[PDB]
C-alpha cells in the first residue's frame, strides 16, 4: 500500500537467484512463499543516488 | 456431484422448536459453505441463513433474527439448524445446500505500528448443490 | 433493500422469445463493482436449478438459449425458443449485502 | 487513532472549499468521501510555530 | 509483532508494582487489562547506552 494509507495496489518485481531466501515446506500450491535475503536482520536502505 | 442427506419430516405443535440435521458425502462441508432455504406450498422460496466453511462468519436472516440457531459438529461432519417460535406460517419444506463465497477486503488502515488493520466481508455467489429437503408441518 | 420481478405472469407461445426482468435499486454505499445476482429455475416437483451467476455467466449444462445480461440496477434474462421444459418459476438471488433474499419470482407457462 | 495505539476516537474537522479534491461517482449516500488536496504527492508538515 | 512485518510473536515482560496502571471495572476474567505508566502522555525511550 502506497502513500494513500487507505488502499493497496499489487505490483510485480523480479529479483535474482542470490537475493531471496525461501521457506521450505510441504505446500503443494503453485505459489512459493519467500522473503528477502536480509530483511529479518536489519533494515536495508536503497542507494537512490548516482 | 455431492449428495446431501436430511432428516425426515416432522410434525410439531405451534410455539415449539425443530432441529434439522444435514450431512454431505465425503465431508464436503469442510471445504464448501452451508446454507438453508425454505418454501411454503404455492409460495416463493425464502432464505434462512448460512455459515462459512471456515466457521468464522455465522449469521441469520432479519426475518428470523433470534428465532434460529445454526450449529455443526466438530469437523463439519454434520450441520444442525434449529428453529423456535413455530407457527402456521412456518409450515414449509426446509432445504440444505452448499456453496461458496467471495471474501474481499472492504477497508484498510496501514497501521505503521504492529500488524495491519483489515476488514473482510462475505458475498454469496455460488449455489451449486441442493439437498432433498425436510418437510415440517406446524399443527396440533 | 427489495427486489421487483416483472411480469408476474408471462405466457409464451412455443418457439417464441421471452424476457424476464429483476430490478434492484438499493445498492447503498456499494462495495464490489459486479453486483452478485444469481438466477434459478424451479420446475414443478423439482429442485431449483441454477441458470446464471454474476448476471452474465452461464452455468454448466445450461443451453445457450438462456442468456443473462445487465449491469448496475437493471438486469434482464432472455430466453429463445421457449419449450415445455422451461415451464416454472424464475427466481433472482441477490448476492450483495447480508442478510440476502429471494426474488418474488416470475411465472412462465406455454400459451 | 490516538497516541494510545488502540480504541480510536471519532472527531470532526471542517475544511474550506479550497482544500479538498473529491472523487465523483454515482453513489447516492448522503456522505461524500474524499481526501485532502495534496496528500497523494508528498507528506505535508504542520506549521506549529509563531 | 517483530521486524518481519507479517506475523506475531508473544512474549512476557514482568513489570513492577509502580510501573503499571490497570483498568478498574466489573470484568470477571482472570486477565487484568493494564497499560504502561506513562505511554498515554509521551513516547518513552530506553536508557539504551551504558
Ligand atoms: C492485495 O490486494 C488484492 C486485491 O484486493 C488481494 O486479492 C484478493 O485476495 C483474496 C484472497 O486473499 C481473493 O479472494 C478470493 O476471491 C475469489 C473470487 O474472486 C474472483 O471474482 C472477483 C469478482 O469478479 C467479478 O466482480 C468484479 C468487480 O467486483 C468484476 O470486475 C469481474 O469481472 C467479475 O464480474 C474478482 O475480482 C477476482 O479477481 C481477483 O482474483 C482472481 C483470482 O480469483 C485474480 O485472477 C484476479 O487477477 C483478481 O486478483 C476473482 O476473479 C473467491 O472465489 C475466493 O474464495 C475462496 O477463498 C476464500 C478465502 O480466501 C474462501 O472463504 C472461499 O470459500 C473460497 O474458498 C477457496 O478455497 C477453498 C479451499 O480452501 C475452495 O474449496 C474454494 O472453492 C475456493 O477456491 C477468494 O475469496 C480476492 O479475490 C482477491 N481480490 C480482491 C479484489 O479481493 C490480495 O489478497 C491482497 N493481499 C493479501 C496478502 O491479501
Ligand atoms: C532470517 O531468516 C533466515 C531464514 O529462515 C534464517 O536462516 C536460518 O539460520 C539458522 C542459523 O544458521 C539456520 O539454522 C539451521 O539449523 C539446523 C538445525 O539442525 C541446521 O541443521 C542447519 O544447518 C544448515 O546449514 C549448514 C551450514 O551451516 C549445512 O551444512 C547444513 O546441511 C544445513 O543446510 C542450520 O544451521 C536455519 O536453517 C536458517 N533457515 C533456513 C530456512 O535454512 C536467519 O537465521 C534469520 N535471521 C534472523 C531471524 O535474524
Ligand atoms: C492525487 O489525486 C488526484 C485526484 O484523483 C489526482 O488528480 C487527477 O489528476 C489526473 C492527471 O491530470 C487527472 O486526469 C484526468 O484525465 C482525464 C482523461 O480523459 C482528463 O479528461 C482530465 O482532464 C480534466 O482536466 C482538464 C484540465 O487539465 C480539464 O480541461 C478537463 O475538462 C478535465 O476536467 C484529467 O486530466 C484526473 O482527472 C485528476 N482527478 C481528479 C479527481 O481531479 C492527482 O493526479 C493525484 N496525484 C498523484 C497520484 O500524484
Ligand atoms: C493516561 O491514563 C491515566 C489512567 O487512566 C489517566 O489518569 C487519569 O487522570 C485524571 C485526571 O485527574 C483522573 O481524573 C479523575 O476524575 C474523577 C472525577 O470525579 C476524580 O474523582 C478523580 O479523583 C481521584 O484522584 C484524586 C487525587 O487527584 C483522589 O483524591 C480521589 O480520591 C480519586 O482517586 C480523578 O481526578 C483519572 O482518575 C485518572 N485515571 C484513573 C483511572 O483514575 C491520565 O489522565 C491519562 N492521560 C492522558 C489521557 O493524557
Ligand atoms: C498450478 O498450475 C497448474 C497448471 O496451470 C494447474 O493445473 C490446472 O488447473 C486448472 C484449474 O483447476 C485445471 O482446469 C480444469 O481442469 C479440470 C480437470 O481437472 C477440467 O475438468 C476443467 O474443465 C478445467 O479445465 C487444469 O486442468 C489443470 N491442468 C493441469 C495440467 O493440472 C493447477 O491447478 C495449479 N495449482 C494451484 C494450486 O494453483
Ligand atoms: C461534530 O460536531 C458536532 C457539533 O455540530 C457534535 O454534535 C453533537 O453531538 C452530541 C453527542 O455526541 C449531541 O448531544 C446529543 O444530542 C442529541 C440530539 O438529539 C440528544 O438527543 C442527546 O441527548 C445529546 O444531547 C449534540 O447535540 C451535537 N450537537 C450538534 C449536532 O450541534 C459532534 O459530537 C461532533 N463529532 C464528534 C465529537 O465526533
Ligand atoms: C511466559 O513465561 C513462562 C515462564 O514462567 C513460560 O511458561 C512456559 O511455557 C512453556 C510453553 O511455552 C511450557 O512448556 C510446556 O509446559 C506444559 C505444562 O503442562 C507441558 O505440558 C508441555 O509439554 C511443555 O513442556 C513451560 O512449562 C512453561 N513454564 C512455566 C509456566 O513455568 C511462557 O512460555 C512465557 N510466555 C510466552 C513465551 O508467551
Ligand atoms: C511433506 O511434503 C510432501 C510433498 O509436498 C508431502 O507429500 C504428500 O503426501 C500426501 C499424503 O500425506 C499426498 O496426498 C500428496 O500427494 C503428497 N505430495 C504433495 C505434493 O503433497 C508430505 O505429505 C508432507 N508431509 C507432511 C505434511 O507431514
Ligand atoms: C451514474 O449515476 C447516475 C445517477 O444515479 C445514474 O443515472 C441513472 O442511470 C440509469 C441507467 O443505468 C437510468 O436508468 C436512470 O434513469 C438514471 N437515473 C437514476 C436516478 O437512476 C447512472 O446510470 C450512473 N452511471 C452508470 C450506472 O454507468
Ligand atoms: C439522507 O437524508 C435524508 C433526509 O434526512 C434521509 O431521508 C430520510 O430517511 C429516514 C430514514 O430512512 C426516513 O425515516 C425519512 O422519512 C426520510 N426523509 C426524507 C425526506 O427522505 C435519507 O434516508 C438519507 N440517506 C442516507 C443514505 O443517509
Ligand atoms: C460492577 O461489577 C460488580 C461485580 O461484578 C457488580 O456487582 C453485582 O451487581 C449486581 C447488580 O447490578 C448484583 O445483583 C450482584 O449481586 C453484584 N455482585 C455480583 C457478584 O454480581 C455490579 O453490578 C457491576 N455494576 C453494574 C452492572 O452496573
Ligand atoms: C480463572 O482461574 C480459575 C482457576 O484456575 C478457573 O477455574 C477453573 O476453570 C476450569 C475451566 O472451566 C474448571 O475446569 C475448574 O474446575 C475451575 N476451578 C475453579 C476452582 O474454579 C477459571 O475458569 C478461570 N477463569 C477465567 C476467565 O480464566
Amino acid at each position: 500500500t502506497g502513500l494513500k494509507r487507505d488502499k493497496t495496489k499489487e505490483y510485480n518485481e523480479t529479483w535474482y537467484s542470490a537475493d531471496l531466501v525461501c521457506e521450505q515446506g510441504n505446500n503443494t500450491g503453485n505459489e512459493s512463499r519467500c522473503y528477502m535475503n536480509h530483511c529479518n536482520t536489519s533494515v536495508i536502505q536503497e542507494s537512490c543516488d548516482k | 456431484q455431492v449428495q446431501l442427506v436430511q432428516s425426515g419430516a416432522e410434525v410439531k405443535k405451534p410455539g415449539s422448536s425443530v432441529k434439522v440435521s444435514c450431512k454431505a458425502s465425503g465431508n464436503s462441508f469442510s471445504n464448501h459453505d452451508v446454507h438453508w432455504v425454505r418454501q411454503a406450498t404455492g409460495q416463493g422460496l425464502e432464505w434462512m441463513g448460512w455459515m462459512s466453511h471456515e466457521g468464522d462468519k455465522t449469521g441469520l436472516a432479519q426475518k428470523f433474527q433470534g428465532r434460529v440457531t445454526i450449529t455443526r459438529d466438530s469437523g463439519a461432519s454434520t450441520v444442525y439448524m434449529e428453529l423456535r417460535g413455530l407457527t402456521a406460517d412456518d409450515t414449509a419444506i426446509y432445504y440444505c445446500l452448499t456453496g461458496s463465497k467471495h471474501r474481499l477486503r472492504d477497508y484498510f488502515l496501514y497501521n505503521e505500528y504492529g500488524p495491519n488493520y483489515e476488514e473482510w466481508g462475505d458475498y454469496l455467489a455460488t449455489l451449486d448443490v441442493w439437498g432433498h429437503g425436510t418437510a415440517v408441518t406446524v399443527s396440533s | 433493500v427489495v427486489i421487483t420481478q416483472s411480469p408476474l405472469f408471462l405466457p409464451v407461445t412455443p418457439g417464441e422469445a421471452a424476457s424476464l426482468s429483476c430490478k434492484c435499486s438499493h445498492s447503498l454505499q456499494h462495495s464490489t463493482g459486479a453486483n452478485y445476482l444469481a438466477w434459478y429455475l424451479q420446475r414443478p416437483g423439482q429442485t431449483p436449478r441454477l441458470l446464471i451467476h454474476l448476471a452474465t455467466h452461464r452455468a454448466s449444462g445450461v443451453p445457450d438459449r438462456f442468456s443473462g445480461s445487465g449491469s448496475g440496477t437493471d438486469f434482464t434474462l432472455k430466453i429463445s425458443r421457449v419449450e415445455s421444459d422451461d415451464v416454472g418459476t424464475y427466481y433472482c438471488m441477490q448476492g450483495l449485502h447480508s442478510p440476502w433474499t429471494f426474488g418474488q419470482g416470475t411465472k412462465v407457462e406455454i400459451k
